[PDB]
RNA sequence: GCCCAUUCGGGUCUUGUAAUUGGAAUGAGUACAAUGUAAAUACCUUAACGAGGAACAAUUGGAGGGCAAGUCUGGUGCCAGC
């Protein structure tokens, strides 16, 4: 529905956006360009968790999802509506968590 | 990496046991419920009664 | 008028003593006239039983002042021996109890044999 | 020790057999060791210990029987 | 000097009340038989639907005097009020109000069940602890808090 | 004495928790006030 | 917690006082700096008033 | 199959209290256990109000009504003097889940605390009669109500001793 | 703890008549009218006053008296001042109808009703010590035949184990308490109505009165004494309900 | 309570024990100490 | 020292921490054997083994904290935020 009619979608990361943001754990840090592959066309996703940000490097094959808050944040930016799921195979709450491998 | 979780949270029936034997014990804080009765002989009520208070619902 | 009035006819004796032996091996019931007045006194009694061909009868007697002033009913029942039976015991017990408890699962007899009694008187 | 005890026997001379049901009561044994079982009751009938056949068992819920 | 802050009544849980056992007894109100009659639902067999438990109605004097005085729009729900199914309160308090009638009646007691429909009553009566409200809803009624529903 | 300071010590926390009780109310009823208005 | 972890939550125990100086011993950090300023400050407001 | 039903709102909290309550006192695992016998009071209820609003003496009534207060009693959860239809209208879950084997032997005594009762009939202990149950929901009939025993298979009985027993005979006899 | 030889202080209580007895543990306690004799078993506490002269106060048992337990919970007032006369149905034996006694004092009369025979005479043998109690053996049900010897009692109270508890109480209550008068029932849950349970047959009793013209104004559960009794208070109006 | 014991005021009964004793030397030394 | 209720109030050792610690019962397994079966597995049986961290290691979420000779941003000192 937010995109075509599919949950999820592929999508190559362009850049890291932000990564000059002095504080960490900040909105404006985690953020990433994905360009989506059903449309081709840009999107700016909210990867969780600036620790487990630096996984995701350069056309890293990632997999979005909505994001969908559930109330009103701090200092939380609108605009990005897309966060990150799965990345090149794996998901990365399993990589950040360090069960799994991501492979390369 | 995980939060160290409890052994009171494994097994589901020792939870549900180990919350009701709280929360009975709760509720010797809201109401005051009847536990046998007179066990002993007569020692006093044993915990203080105080003049200036009434717990008695009245009718408007 | 005698010393010994509310006296069970047959069918309720009969009852009121499988209710006894049910009590026994459940473990609910208190045999004998002063651990009788003794759980009545402690107040735990849901109705107490008393034989009425003991050979004084007033050593039973004693115990409908306790308890139609604490408020729980009593019967007399015709034979010592047969309660001794009912009991569940080898001397014959002349007056038996039957302790309050909301674990038992006899409750729904017992309930039913107090309101029979409780007609009855 | 065990015993053996047949039901619902039922004469058959279409095969001449006789076909039942058997209920083999153990009180702490495992089972009843078919080749054992066989003769026993060849024993008690009066059989072969080559013309008794017995196959269907199951041994009930909590052991026993 | 007395205070007087009234105890949790002994037959409540934290919010479970165990002393609703199942043959109800349920307070209706004024503009829940009106909204019932412009439903067209029934009243005992719409509970029953509801409740699947045998349904005691009561109304208050109070609440009967609010029908009577709600003028000749609602014979239909006078009538359909005067039933001999039901059963009549006796209220005893200066003005015939049946919001604070209805919320003290049942907040003295935590027994009744309360089949109203207007918002400031439901707003009082889910504000105080472990009562149930009923209320109607499309063709049939709707409970808010009973424990079991069903 | 040191029963007072551990009921004003979980005053403390009382309070906290009622200012973010207090917070997501406010701001959830300022959510529904303008959707009671969006019907415009 | 929403998305940490314990050993990011660690404890951080706090550094003694040196040896060297061990006369007037007891290293004074942040807290007792403000439990004494906010004294301070309030001794000289009750002075000044 | 799909016996238990999710109830119209799971997230409650007269709701919550009441399975707190429930599973605390009778000894229950999880929600599910509730939600079972809930579920089939509801059912069996729903299909007595039918019963109830169709008219007297109608076969269908008389005849199935007495099917369905025989089934009750069998079960036990209505008493031998409310033997009537409307009765089955107000019934109640306690007095329906109170039947389960778990608290029918806590009742019975032998056990000490329901969850002892629980945990021993789960280590196949108790036989109603002959038959070994190792499983607490069983909603025990009213008939064989008087032949819970320890099984003669298990050392509460009169077996041979557990392997505790007899591996502590053994390197305490050493 | 309370053991016999301690040293308590005797303070009085908002209700008159009756003290709280603080020592280490505290003691409700009436102010005994014949002293030198327990009548069922109590302790006593023995105060000296200055010719010197020695009077004696009673413990009130609540697990074993209906009225203590209302009064340790707290009810807003009873009725029983040291005054009035007090009207007793379902006096069972000496065990509270004493505590009722020396609370209204040497003036004021109890009437303790009572149907039963063998705590009747175990009543008169009690009676026969204090005097501002009356005797009567006869039926609460029926307030005509003993409607010689009382007349116009100011509070009554009410212990009776009858499902007509509403009847009883209101038929007495009209032949005998006055105007603006008291009346301090005592329900028993279990004992009137064993299929419904606690506040539905409350709630139909408390029902029952103020159609019987008593308007209440107090209901106590008096739960961690008793169990599943109440105590109701009521006025009794007979005009201006409202 | 026996007659050697039954003392002239609740101080002095108080005092009589020892389980009371114990308990407030200990507890009045560990306040002195907390004090200092 | 515990617990509960917009706050001052209420109620309670019959409340928590300690391998201080004791023996009893087990099936997950493991396994003679028999059972089932076309043959074999599984279940049903069952001798002998099989428990203290019963480590014979139950997870998935969610709500909060608190800590430095540490880091960063803003300013109306000693603060506010991330
Ligand atoms: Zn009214």
């Amino acid at each position: 529905s937010p995109f075509g009619g599919s949950s999820h979608a592929k999508g190559i990361v362009l850049e890291k956006l932000g990564i000059e943001s002095k504080q960490p754990n900040s909105a404006i840090r985690k953020c990433v360009r994905v360009q989506l592959i059903k449309n081709g066309k840009k999107v700016t996703a909210f990867v969780p968790n600036d620790g487990c940000l630096n996984f995701v490097d350069e056309n890293d094959e990632v997999l979005l999802a909505g994001f969908g808050r559930k109330g009103k944040a701090k200092g939380d930016i609108p605009g990005v509506r897309f966060k990150v799921v799965k990345v090149s195979g794996v998901s990365l709450l399993a990589l950040w968590k360090e069960k799994k491998e991501k492979p390369r | 990496l995980t939060p160290k979780r409890n052994k009171d949270n494994r097994n589901s029936r020792v939870k549900k046991r180990k919350k009701y034997q709280k929360a009975q014990k709760k509720l010797k804080s809201v109401r005051a419920v009847y536990s046998g009765g007179q066990s002993g002989v007569y020692e006093g009520e044993k915990t203080g009664i105080k003049k200036g208070l009434t717990r008695s619902v009245k009718f408007k | 008028n005698p010393k010994a009035f509310p006296l069970a006819d047959a069918a309720l004796t009969q009852q009121i003593l499988d209710v006894v032996q049910q009590a026994a091996n459940l473990r609910q019931l208190k045999k004998g006239a002063n651990e009788a007045t003794k759980t009545l006194n402690r107040g735990i009694s849901e109705f107490i039983i008393m034989a009425a061909d003991c050979e004084p009868i007033e050593i039973l007697l004693h115990l409908p002042l306790l308890c139609e002033d604490k408020n729980v009913p009593y019967v007399f029942v015709p034979s010592r021996v047969a309660l001794g039976r009912a009991c569940g015991v080898s001397r014959p017990v002349i007056a038996a109890s039957i302790t309050t408890n909301d674990a038992s699962a006899i409750k729904t007899q017992i309930y039913a044999v107090k309101d029979k009694i409780e007609t009855l008187l | 020790a065990v015993t053996i005890r047949t039901r619902k026997v039922i004469s058959n001379p279409l095969l001449a057999r006789k076909q039942f049901v058997v209920d083999v009561l153990h009180p702490n044994r495992a089972n009843v060791s078919k080749d054992e079982l066989r003769e026993k009751l060849a024993e008690v009938y009066k059989a072969e210990k080559d013309a008794v056949s017995v196959f269907g068992f199951r041994t009930q819920f909590g052991g026993g029987k | 000097l007395t205070r007087n802050i009234p105890q949790v009544s002994s037959a409540l849980f934290f919010q479970y009340n165990q002393a609703i056992k199942p043959p109800y007894q349920v307070l209706i109100d004024t503009n829940f038989i009106n909204f019932s009659i412009q439903k067209k639902v029934d009243i005992v067999r719409g509970m029953m639907d509801c409740l699947l438990a045998k349904c005691n109605p009561l109304i208050t004097d109070c609440v009967m005097a609010e029908l009577e005085k709600l003028g000749p729009k609602y014979r239909i729900a006078l009538k359909l009020a005067r039933d001999p199914r039901i059963k009549r309160l006796s209220c005893s308090h200066k003005g015939t109000y049946a919001n604070d009638c209805l919320v003290h009646r049942v907040l003295q007691h935590k027994c009744y069940i309360v089949a109203t429909n207007d918002a400031g009553l439901k707003q009082r009566i889910r504000k105080i602890p472990g009562i149930p409200l009923m209320s109607v809803g499309g063709h049939a009624y709707v409970i808010e808090k009973l424990p079991d529903v069903f | 004495s040191k029963r007072k300071e551990q009921k004003a010590s979980q005053r403390k926390e009382r309070l906290k928790k009622l200012a973010k009780m207090e917070e997501e109310k406010s701001q959830r009823d300022k959510e529904k006030k303008k959707e009671y208005f969006a019907q415009n | 917690a929403k998305l940490v972890h314990d050993v990011q939550k660690k404890q951080h125990r706090e550094r003694s006082q040196l040896t060297s100086r061990s006369r007037y011993g007891f290293l004074e950090k942040h807290k007792d700096y403000v439990k004494r300023a906010q004294d301070f400050h309030r001794k000289q407001s009750t002075l000044k008033v | 199959s799909k016996t238990y039903s999710t109830p119209k709102r799971p997230y409650e909290s007269s709701r919550l209290d009441a399975e707190l309550k429930l599973a605390g006192e009778f000894g229950l695992k999880n929600k599910k256990e509730i939600y079972r016998i809930s579920f089939q009071l509801s059912k069996i209820r729903r299909a007595a109000r039918d019963l109830l609003t169709r008219d007297e003496k109608d076969p269908k009534r008389l005849f199935e009504g007495n099917a369905l207060i025989r089934r009750l009693v069998r079960v036990g959860v209505l008493s031998e003097d409310k033997k009537k239809l409307d009765y089955v209208l107000a019934l109640k879950v306690e007095d329906f889940l109170e039947r389960r084997l778990q608290t029918q032997v806590y009742k019975l005594g032998l056990a000490k605390s329901v969850h002892h009762a629980r945990v021993l009939i789960t280590q196949r202990h108790i036989a109603v009669g002959k038959q070994i149950v190792n499983i607490p929901s069983f909603m025990v009939r009213l008939d064989s109500e008087k032949h819970i025993d320890f099984a003669p298979t298990s050392p509460f009985g009169g077996a041979r001793p557990g392997r505790v027993a007899r591996r502590n005979a053994a390197r305490k006899a050493e | 703890g309370a053991r016999g030889g301690a040293k308590v202080v005797i303070e009085p209580h908002r209700h008159a008549g009756v003290y709280i007895a603080r020592g280490k543990e505290d003691l409700l306690v009436t102010k005994n009218m014949a002293p030198g004799e327990s009548v069922y078993g109590e302790k006593r506490i023995s105060v000296e006053e200055p010719p010197p002269t020695k009077v004696e106060y009673r413990v009130w048992n609540p697990f074993r008296s209906k009225l203590a337990a209302g009064i340790m919970g707290g009810l807003d007032e009873l009725f029983i001042a040291p005054g009035k006369k007090v009207l007793y149905l379902g006096a069972a034996s000496g065990t509270s109808v004493s505590h009722v006694s020396d609370v209204v004092g040497p003036e004021g009369v109890v009437y303790a009703v009572e149907f039963s025979h063998r705590p009747g005479r175990e009543l008169i043998s009690m009676a026969k010590k204090r005097p501002n109690i009356i005797p009567i053996i006869e039926d609460a049900r029926h307030p005509q035949k003993y409607r010689m010897l009382i007349g116009m009692v100011d509070c009554v109270f009410a212990d009776v184990a009858q499902p007509d508890q509403a009847r009883i109480i209101a038929l007495n209550s009209h032949m005998f308490l006055k105007d603006q008068g008291g009346v301090v029932i005592s329900i028993k849950a279990n004992c009137i109505d064993s299929t419904v349970d606690a506040e539905t047959v409350f709630a139909r009793e408390v029902q029952k009165l103020r159609e019987e013209r008593i308007k209440p104004l107090e209901q106590l559960t008096l739960e961690p004494y008793e169990r599943d009794h109440c105590i109701v208070v009521g006025r009794y109006m007979r005009s201006g309900l409202k | 309570m026996n007659r050697k014991e039954r003392k002239s005021t609740i101080l002095e009964t108080l005092m009589g024990d020892e389980a009371s004793n114990k308990y407030f030397k200990r507890k009045y030394n560990e306040i002195q100490e907390k004090s200092t």
